């Protein structure tokens, strides 16, 4: 109740601000613009390095999302079979690193 | 094709998250521990089609342990009729159902 | 049964129903189909958390990443169709009619 | 057997193989002082 | 009562970020052989009062922007989510004591790439949204070892609550076990606020706001600095707390975030920027393998230790 | 064997680190002799309620009350 | 009155944030833009007078033209000078942008940047010193302390 | 010389000073001149609520000792 | 109105299906779907699942709901009547479900389901010093060996499948 309490401060603050921010200078009466980049009318070019870039981040991140529960999961009374499963679970993380380097996939943003 | 690779080579691949009444961690029993419990002892060994009817009391006091269905319809009459003898100023709820009497401990 | 797990359902044939009627985009088609997996993910976490079985508290986690794997490999899938025609529309994708 | 609908239909190709049906041009001007062209492939 | 304290928390947040922009020009000042600013206020201390009536009062640049909604929500997304990282933050004791702040604080700042990625596409620029996929793609490269070492550390924790983080360094600072998960992680969080030497936005995406919203992202750019900094000193060098006089604890943190804000200041003035690659290359390459092995070794350690720690 | 590692060391020392100490973690524990206390520690931390037994009669090792000689005991615990 | 005290009082505040938070656009033509590297040198050091050291075009408050203004760069400079968000100030840095200066008679020269752009600041020299050009910019600060737009908007 | 930057890193230093002296003050002003109570488990609060009902008052910090047995 | 607050998160979160099921474009579908995951995360932030509506946060809004902004915004290159009208059937289909169900206690659109609000649902217990649900997931390394298995091996044969197939050769 307290940290919706919080959220809906912040929010509150943050809109307020922005409406500051949008608000406060239009009411200057400055002058009427006329008329109001590199490439001119091109169409933006698909990179496939952004993408594999990105698809990289989400399939280490749910690795990362495996890896969460460890700080909870040392306090077990089967510690080696936890280690075991950690331990494997980083080294899979390793490999999908390894094959990702040894595939030329981390190329041009290595 | 159900190949029992399991039984056969004595490992355990899946059967503890399978029921509730498995062994959990830090002994945490579920909210319908003893009526799963029940239920699978009733139905073990006889067969689906025996356990669908030989055992449909603790099936049926396991499904109304999960999904409380009967409770909160008992819930509702119970409320609903407070509700209408409220509104009829034919009943006045307790001190103790208002907040005026210092819970117990 | 409770009153949430019908807005979780609700919710789960809506993005069913928007993954079954497209308009014009594969990208709009996996976002309908992620929010199902969204829904699947809010109701087995509601019925795990209230009938307090433990040991599926690791399930719903597992739930998100295989399908979130799934949707990394839908996008990829998107991408290829982006590298042939520019756009993601599935009206291009009728090749194999004959 | 063709009929009015599958009549625009022509058979697939051979190796199954379809025709696949443009680089990057920047402006880097003034906005010392010099304009570049650039031709960029990603 | 606790309306006073989230406000006591917000505004003086605000303060901080509007007096660290005069610290940030006097200190790349003295150590460029110059002074800061020293005109506008006694010591310079009106510079950023001028500077935000300044920028308030200059006319709006008024963009042709694709998404009028995004286009808002951008900077309402920026700062709701700068001020939130700040409210598990235990100095001694957070406004919102959770049981899981450390892992709250990666999901807030996971989120806080929406904000880029839509100024980005709410601008008409082509340009724009090109340098936004950049520093997209690199934010959300850098969150992989923050994710990673971060659990690393809190494997010396027992948990995800940061006011354990206090209990776990009283003997010693965190940093003394976990020095090379230290150093990559104050790179990684320097990757992670665009500050240099990984500032591309700045070498040759918010260009098309006007001189009030983009204010605002610069503002919830150098919250989000002090915050990590903060964040980096709670982690890392942890202080003494005595629990009838929690300003000791208050002092000690303060003036421990402020030199590594600092130490911020002063990489940014030392050194030149990567190229977009090259720290491509520096976390996929150099930060993430080691920090896998370190996180192998963080498990593997308690237990070969017996110095596993508690869970409660 | 050993030119090749000092090549290895000269180009890629950060994988050589890495590896190193991934290895160093995966055959420590199975070497370190304080790696059965951590298994002692975590099996000695009660998270639950020690609900007693019954005394049928022929119950020579449970103690009937926590201070009795008999039962389990952590002076390794601490002292260490 | 009441009302010129409150438009004299905020003309004071509005003006002093304005002059004391000048943000400058040099157009690095010529030689003008070396001495204006000097201005920002250690030295003078614009970034004490709250003039920072090469702010972006579309957020900067004044344009710094130093140096020779060409045929062929003119309309560059006059599309800067569109894009800039009022209140934008033209300082003229040096004889080729003030007057055409060494190069006035030439065939691909702009005789002045003043055919332009509105100046508001002549400096002169070739090039005017960062000293100079250090008092043309605090003698733009002291045009702007002296503005009266609140103070015209209430007596219109 | 270098102690000019000073001035702004002490207004800075105790704008971060604020708010985590505001919150032990206004934890301890709240809660009856002590900490917050932390109830991250349920067990935590159990024994809070159980003090919200044995205090009287329904405020769990109002502690009742020794005086409240006979 | 606040004991009924889930079932109003809930009610948001169908509205934010119909945000974009009616499917406006890639990007407004992805803003309601990432409203939509905050408030299902809301939910189960409120049976107690502080973990998992935090696995909501960093893996599915700030992990994967960035990699389809991020792929939605390398296309559909920057500048509906059904899109109106579908929202508004949906949104109307969802409101007089909540009036039925608040009318009568009672409704059936395929299962019954109570009109009351679902906190008469929970346990009246504790938990001690734990989370059952953190420790059923810290349970994924002792007693969930083979799925770690099964998972690890399919996260890896994805990340080598994805190489395949955006490779073009
Ligand atoms: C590749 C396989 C790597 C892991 C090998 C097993 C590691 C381990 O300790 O397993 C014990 C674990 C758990 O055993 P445990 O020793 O924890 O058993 C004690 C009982 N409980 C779990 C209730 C505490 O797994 C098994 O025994 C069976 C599952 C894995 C069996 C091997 C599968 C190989 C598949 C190849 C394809
Ligand atoms: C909290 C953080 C800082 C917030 C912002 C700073 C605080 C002060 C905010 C108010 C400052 C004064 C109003 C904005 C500045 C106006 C400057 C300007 O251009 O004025 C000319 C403008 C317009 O004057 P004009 O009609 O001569 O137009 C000039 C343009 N021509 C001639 C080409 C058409 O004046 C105004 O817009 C007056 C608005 C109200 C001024 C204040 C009234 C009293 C408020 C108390
Ligand atoms: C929290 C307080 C602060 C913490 C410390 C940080 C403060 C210092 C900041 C300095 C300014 C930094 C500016 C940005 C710099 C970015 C570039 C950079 O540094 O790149 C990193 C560089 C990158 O490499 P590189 O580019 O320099 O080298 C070339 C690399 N190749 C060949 C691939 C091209 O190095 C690293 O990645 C190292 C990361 C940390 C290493 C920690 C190792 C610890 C020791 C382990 C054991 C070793 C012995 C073997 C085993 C023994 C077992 C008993
Ligand atoms: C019968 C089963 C469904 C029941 C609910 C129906 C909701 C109302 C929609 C009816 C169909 C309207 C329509 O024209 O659909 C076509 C449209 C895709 O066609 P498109 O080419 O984009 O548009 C030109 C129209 N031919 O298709 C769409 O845009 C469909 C989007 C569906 C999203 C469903 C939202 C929730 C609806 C209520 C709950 C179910
Ligand atoms: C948590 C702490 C946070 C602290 C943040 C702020 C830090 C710095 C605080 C201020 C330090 C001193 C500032 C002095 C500014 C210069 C004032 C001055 O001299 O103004 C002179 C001017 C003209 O006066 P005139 O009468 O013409 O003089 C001719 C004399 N024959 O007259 C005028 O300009 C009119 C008077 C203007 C007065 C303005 C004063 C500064 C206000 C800054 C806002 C913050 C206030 C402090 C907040 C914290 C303390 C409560
Ligand atoms: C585009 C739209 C506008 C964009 C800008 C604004 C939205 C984005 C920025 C705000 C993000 C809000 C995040 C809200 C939930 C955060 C997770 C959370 O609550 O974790 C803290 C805590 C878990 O810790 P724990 O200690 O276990 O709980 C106390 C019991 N011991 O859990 C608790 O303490 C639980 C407290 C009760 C439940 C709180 C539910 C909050 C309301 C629902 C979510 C609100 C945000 C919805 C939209 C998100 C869009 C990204
Ligand atoms: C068994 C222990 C656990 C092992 C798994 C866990 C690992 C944790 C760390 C994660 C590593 C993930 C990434 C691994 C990628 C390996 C492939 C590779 O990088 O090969 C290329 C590299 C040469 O680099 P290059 O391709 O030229 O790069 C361009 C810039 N110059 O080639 C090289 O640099 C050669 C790399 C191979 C040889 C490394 C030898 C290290 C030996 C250290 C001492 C012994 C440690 C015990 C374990 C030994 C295991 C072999
Ligand atoms: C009803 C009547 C009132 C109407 C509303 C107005 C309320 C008060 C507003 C603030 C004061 C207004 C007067 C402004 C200054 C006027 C006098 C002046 O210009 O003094 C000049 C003096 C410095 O002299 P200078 O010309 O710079 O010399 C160069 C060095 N030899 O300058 C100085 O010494 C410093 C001047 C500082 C100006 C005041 C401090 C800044 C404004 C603080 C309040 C507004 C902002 C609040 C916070 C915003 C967010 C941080
Ligand atoms: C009302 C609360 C403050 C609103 C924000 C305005 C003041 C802080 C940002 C201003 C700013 C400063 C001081 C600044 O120094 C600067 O240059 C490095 C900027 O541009 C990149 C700025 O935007
Ligand atoms: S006025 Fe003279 S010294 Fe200055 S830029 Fe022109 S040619 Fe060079």
């Amino acid at each position: 109740m307290n940290l919706m309490i919080t959220l809906l401060t912040n929010f509150t603050l943050a809109t307020l601000l922005v409406t500051i921010a949008f608000w406060l200078p239009q009411l200057n009466v400055y002058s009427e613009k006329t008329s109001p980049d590199p490439m001119g009318s091109a169409r933006l070019p698909f990179s496939m390095k952004f993408f594999l870039v990105a698809i990289t981040f989400l399939l280490f991140d749910l690795e990362i999302a495996l890896l969460l529960p460890l700080p909870w999961a040392s306090q077990t009374t089967n510690l080696n079979t936890m280690l075991t499963m950690a331990l494997l679970l980083i080294f899979l993380l390793a490999v999908s690193l390894a094959y990702e380097w040894t595939q030329k996939g981390l190329e041009w943003t290595e | 094709p159900f190949f029992d690779v399991q039984k056969k080579l004595g490992v355990d691949l899946d059967h503890w998250m399978t029921i509730q009444s498995a062994e959990q961690p830090h002994r945490i029993p579920a909210r319908c521990h003893a009526f799963e419990k029940e239920w699978i002892e009733c139905a073990h060994g006889i067969g689906s089609i025996r356990a669908e009817k030989e055992c449909k009391i603790e099936f049926e006091d396991f499904r109304e342990c999960l999904l409380r269905q009967k409770t909160m319809k008992r819930l509702n009459a119970i409320k609903r009729q407070r509700d209408k003898l409220i509104k009829e100023g034919k009943y006045t709820p307790p001190p103790h159902h208002s907040g005026q009497e210092d819970l117990r401990p | 049964m409770s009153l949430v797990y019908m807005n979780i359902m609700m919710a789960f044939t809506v993005s069913l129903t928007g993954l079954l009627m497209y308009r014009s985009h594969l990208m709009s088609s996996l976002l309908c189909l992620e929010g199902m997996m969204l829904s699947l993910f809010i109701l087995a976490t509601l019925m795990i958390l209230n009938s307090h079985f433990t040991l599926a508290s690791m399930m719903p986690i597992i739930l998100l990443v295989f399908a979130a794997c799934e949707a990394a490999l839908g996008l990829s899938l998107l991408v290829m169709v982006s590298n042939t025609y520019g756009t993601d529309y599935v009206q291009n994708l009728n090749l194999l009619q004959c | 057997y063709p009929t009015k609908e599958t009549a625009h239909w022509k058979p697939p190709p051979w190796n199954d193989v379809d025709p696949p049906k443009s680089n990057l041009t920047l402006n880097f001007g003034p906005q010392g002082v010099l304009r570049l062209v650039m031709e960029l492939s990603g | 009562m606790f309306m006073i304290n989230v406000l006591t928390l917000i505004i003086p947040i605000l303060l901080a970020v509007a007096f660290l922009t005069l610290v940030e020009r006097k200190v790349l000042g003295y150590m460029q052989f110059r002074k800061g600013p020293n005109v506008v206020g006694p010591y310079g201390l009106l510079q950023p009062i001028a500077d935000a009536i300044k920028l308030f009062i200059k006319e709006p640049l008024r963009p042709a922007t694709s998404s009028i909604s995004m286009f808002i929500l951008a900077p309402i997304l920026a700062l709701t989510l700068a001020l939130t990282m700040w409210i598990p933050l235990p100095m001694p004791y957070p406004l919102i004591n959770m049981n899981l702040g450390v892992l709250f604080m990666l999901a807030m700042s996971s989120l806080a790439v929406y904000s880029i990625l839509w100024s980005g596409w709410a601008s008409n620029s082509k340009y724009a949204l090109i340098g936004a996929l950049r520093a997209v793609a690199q934010t959300i490269s850098y969150e992989v070892t923050l994710a990673i070492i971060l659990l690393s550390v809190l494997l010396m924790n027992g948990s995800f609550t940061l006011s354990t983080l206090i209990i776990t360094q009283e003997q010693v600072w965190l940093i003394f076990p976990a020095w090379p998960l230290a150093m990559m992680w104050f790179i990684s969080t320097l990757a992670e606020t665009n500050r240099a030497p990984f500032d591309l936005t700045e070498g040759e995406f918010n260009v098309e706001y006007a001189a009030g919203p983009f204010a605002l992202f610069f503002m919830a750019e150098y919250a989000n600095i002090i915050m990590m900094n903060i964040f980096t000193t709670t982690l890392f060098l942890g202080a003494f707390h005595n629990p009838y006089m929690p300003e000791l604890y208050t002092i000690n943190f303060t003036i421990k975030s402020l030199l590594l804000s600092i130490t911020f200041l002063w990489i940014r003035a030392s050194y030149p920027r990567f190229r977009y690659d090259q720290l491509m290359h520096l976390l996929w390459k150099n930060f993430l393998p080691l920090t896998l092995a370190l996180c192998m070794w963080h498990v593997s350690l308690p237990i070969l230790l017996s110095s596993i720690p508690p869970q409660t | 064997v050993a030119a090749f590692l000092k090549n290895v060391w000269a180009k890629e020392p950060v994988l050589v680190a890495s590896f190193a100490i991934a290895g160093l973690a995966v055959i420590l524990p199975t070497l370190s002799p304080y790696t059965k206390y951590s298994l002692m520690i975590n099996r000695a931390t009660p998270y639950n309620y020690p609900v007693p037994l019954r005394d049928d009669g022929n119950m020579p090792d449970v103690p009937s009350h926590p201070q009795d000689p008999q039962g389990p005991s952590l002076e390794w615990l601490k002292r260490l | 009155s009441r009302g010129e005290y409150v438009v004299a009082k905020l003309d004071d505040l509005i003006n002093w944030a304005r002059r004391s938070s000048l943000w400058p656009m040099t157009f690095g033509l010529a030689c003008c833009a070396v001495e204006m590297m000097h201005m920002a040198a250690p030295r003078y050091d614009m970034d004490r007078f709250g003039v920072v050291f090469r702010a972006s075009p579309r957020q900067s408050d004044v344009m710094i033209v130093a140096g020779t203004l060409t045929n062929k760069m003119a309309p560059a400079l006059r599309k800067v000078y569109d894009q800039m968000p009022e209140p934008r100030y033209v300082v003229s840095m040096g004889s080729c942008a003030n007057g055409g200066g060494y190069y006035h008679y030439s065939y691909s020269v702009v005789r002045g940047c003043d055919r332009i752009v509105p100046v508001d600041i002549y400096v002169p020299g070739c090039p005017p010193t960062a000293e100079a050009l250090l008092y043309g910019i605090l003698q733009l600060q002291k045009k702007i302390k002296r503005e009266k737009r609140l103070r015209i908007w209430y007596r219109r | 010389m270098w102690f000019e930057v000073l001035p702004g890193i002490a207004v800075m230093g105790v704008c971060l000073f604020i708010p985590g002296m505001a919150t032990a003050r206004i934890h301890r002003f709240s809660n009856g001149g002590r900490e917050k109570r932390v109830a991250h488990y349920s067990y935590q609060w159990y024994l809070m609520e159980r003090d919200r009902r044995v205090s009287g008052v329904n405020r769990y910090y109002v502690s009742k000792g020794l005086e409240n047995i006979d | 109105m606040m004991t009924y607050i889930v079932f109003i998160l809930s009610i948001i979160f169908v509205m934010g299906f119909v945000g974009f099921s009616s499917k406006p474009s890639p990007i407004y579908g992805g803003l309601g779907l990432i409203v939509s995951g905050g408030v299902g995360c809301g939910i189960v932030l409120n049976f107690g699942g502080s973990f998992l509506g935090l696995m909501v946060f960093l893996i599915y809004l700030g992990g994967m709901m960035v990699v389809f902004g991020y792929t939605t915004a390398m296309a559909t290159e920057q500048y509906n009547k059904v899109v109106l009208g579908t929202f508004i059937t949906g949104l109307l289909m969802e409101f007089l479900m909540v009036y039925y169900v608040l009318k009568d206690k009672e409704v059936e659109i395929v299962f019954k389901f109570n009109g009351m609000g679902d906190w008469v649902i929970y346990d009246t217990g504790d938990s001690g010093f734990f989370s059952e649900e953190a420790m059923g997931i810290a349970a994924l390394y002792s007693y969930g060996t083979w799925l770690v298995i099964v998972t690890g091996w399919s996260l890896l044969i994805g990340v080598v499948v994805i190489m395949e197939i955006t490779r073009g050769n």
